[PDB]
């Protein structure tokens, strides 16, 4: 039985919405923690990001 | 201090965040990393601020915007952002 | 260090919060003044940590759950939480 | 319009609706003649609803 | 900071429990004042280390020993000792 | 009333972790409500320092 | 600061303790972990909060609880928990 | 030996204090010795989160 | 007096920068006689906030 | 951790480098006071991070951009900014 | 912590300004090298303390002086200084 | 191009400002494509010591 | 973090050392004010690098020079700066 | 009584000058600590000694 | 975190200075080894602590104790200590 | 020549002090030209512990 869920208690609208959820979460993680590519230093990922700003902005 | 450091697929997540938004509002999209950016940066000298996840253990959440969370963990050599996810639905989503 | 100090506006609104999610799910409003309050106390030891508010101009704004904010303030003497409120609706209104 | 990708408001009018509440919701806090309380009352009276609400079931 | 003050049954703890070991161990008498005044003196710069009380809202407690506990409370204006009470017994009784 | 185990509780028996809990609250509910004020912790230290000088010089006669 | 770390020794006493305690109470035992958890992870931002020990030379005592005390170490680049014990008596040991 | 007063000691007799003691050190020995790396904090944390699920379910 | 190569100094000759310099050092004396305590970070931001609202309401118009 | 507060005349030097500038470019203003903003928040947790002033002593200089220094100083309670100066003009004056 | 490190061009452009310098007065140009060293070596407990380079992505700025800017990295492994330019002027030049 | 206010700017001109950060970003791509290793900061300043110690010593 | 203090003795140890060296070269003097300065400023994010001393206890001494020892403590709430003495002389014996 | 020590040994060249010195060191903090006046931050001390350097420098 | 390491000069230093002391007061020896290694340790961690050498460019000195020194550097992959030598005697002398 | 304060200098003369900074000059260009690998700490220590043993004996 689903319930809903308040918008003052839950961020989810309803049980199955937010176990969902968690699942699909916590199958993420798993999915990162198990890549083997090495971990980028935070500021390479300034640099990407700076990079696809300025790639989205040549656009209009 | 420890350093910080992302996962790639933590920058993928950004990459499929900031695309979309930038759909509608590139300054939007510009102003979110720049939150994202300035969450992160002070866990090289507190890595413990912010709660364990009960939904990951292991991992600590960030709600960096009532619509947005970081992931993260603190390993023996460095803090790493594992994920940025949306706070209420399941995006960015698989690849 | 500056000591944490709760304006009373801010607990009126924290009973509020709970009052109301309480009639729902008590464990739920036990876990939300859990959270918020280990949000708060570290202020003492970093009141800079959390970012402006662009809204209310003086204070700043903790994204404590996606969906509430705590705003505070870091005065001569003190660290004050001010308000306690829903991210997304108006809520908990005026008495 | 606002997607809730971009925004945790729906539109413009909306969220400026909010932002007006939420300034004249501070205002009104701040203005309060009544002294601040220290954090660790604020712990006393939370277990005390938290008890009374306990109780009453 | 915050200075430190002792409520005056407090001291009286202090007082009672420092007599009742001395007339045994005088040194263990004031090997024990030793242990709690080191507790005590970095409060005025960590008020919130220890964790609230359990039995006692409102009220911190440091376990000092195995058989001692402080109980203090941080004020709008200062650090309190509030009372200091063996851990398991009922000692030291009002007069 | 029921035995603790001494790894769960510093209490033999629920009773006597009871009457222990509000024994405490009675106890600090007294220390809140006296009207004398707080001293300084300098003060406790002397008001201690002399405390133990009396004790042994007790000790010596 | 200095990041917190645990001997698996300690992380192996935490699994004695709860363990034990949770089977006769598993709140309890959670009630416990909490406490711990949170006289450690200060320890970070303050590592010399507690003064060093007299019967274990290098080490500093926490007494968390009545019944439990941590024992931790300073180093150059982390603060240790090297073991958790009980104030009284002589637990845990597992007998392997 | 003779009983210590429960207001002095947590440990009911001298004897008893000295075996404890010794056999604390003997527990700081072993764990300094244990030759494996130590674990950060936010391992610890996801092995006690596991062992409470795993003692709850059971149950 | 005598004139400085752009990357020996930020200022162009050495009579120029002693000026400066006794400006600042003026500047500064003022400043720590003002009687008025100091004001917190945010309220710094708090009026810089409100000035460039200010300035972007008067540029509207 | 040392807060940090403003002197008056550090923040009349703020009011009047930020509305010469936008006469020119308000965006540009803007810009400034981020850096400047950024420049300051950090000393509160390492105050001694810049080095000693040679011409005012007592004080320390942020060079924050080419063109502008803040003088700061380090209290027995607080990190206090002093003043915000051009570095090559005698600008902001008189008052 | 990261350790510091230079990139031979860093090192070039420092000789190339010193030696400049020097043809005028050489104890400036002591002074400045007193400068940039002190300036780099904190950052191998703050490397994140200056901001991101809006010019050269990836990178950030250190205004040591009104007239020089540091360029430096952080990678996996170390801070590296990259550039030491002149803040105005297309100085020095790379051979 | 047109002059900016020395006090919004370190450039007299748009042109001299964009021209100067296209230099540096020239610069700094070549300085990383260096094939070279870093040298620690301890080298730069046994270095530096020496071409002093030259300068001085030529009066 | 800690803040540096200096108790009025120190300075006054300060005072005389460098007025006496300044009789026979005020650039010694300089110098060794310098060296000074920079054994002390570290120990603010590092207050417990030197061990106690075992000859005046609660104090840790600093060999700043083989021939001056900066005698100095660490309180709950600042480094505090005690004496500066010459490491093998009585030297020196109100600001 | 009196050793001489080795200068390899020891920065004193006899241990009753030793303990002499480490007496009247004991002596000399314990007058700092009982000095009533506040401490001072460690920017005020470098401006007090940039004050007596240029002093100096002046006086000659 | 860089490994301390001892060039053999290094060690050969240690033996003979040791050595020489120990045939006077072995006790004095093993102290003066164990505030050597006090010393270096921390370097792992705090590389850059001590200050450039004026003397021996590259290097950096410890004052270990009024009468000894230690010379280390800090290369690319490590901390080496490179000598220990008696601050005022030429002391120890080549083999 | 010239004498020195003992509480200018570490040395007596000039150059006693210009002696010894040559000595230490040179005794770390020889320890900088040896070819041997660095060894690390703990090796150091062991070495140290077993000559302290010895010389007990």
């Amino acid at each position: 039985k689903n319930r809903a869920l308040s918008p003052m208690v839950s961020e989810f609208e309803t049980i199955e919405q937010e176990n969902s959820y968690n699942e699909w979460l916590r199958a993420k993680v798993a999915t990162s923690l198990a890549d083997p590519r090495p971990a980028i230093p935070h500021d390479e990922v300034e640099r990407r990001m700076a990079e696809r700003f300025a790639k989205m902005r040549k656009e209009r | 201090m420890l350093p910080v450091l992302w996962l790639e697929s933590a920058d993928t997540d950004l990459d499929d965040i900031t695309s979309y938004i930038a759909r509608f509002d590139i300054d939007a999209a510009e102003r979110l990393w720049q939150r994202l950016r300035g969450c992160v940066l002070p866990l090289s000298e507190h890595p413990y601020l912010y709660p364990p996840s009960d939904r990951v253990p292991g991992l600590r959440e960030i709600v960096a915007h009532p619509n947005y969370i970081i992931l993260y963990r603190v390993t023996t050599s460095s803090v790493e952002v594992v994920n940025v996810i949306h706070a209420r639905r399941q995006f960015p989503l698989e690849h």
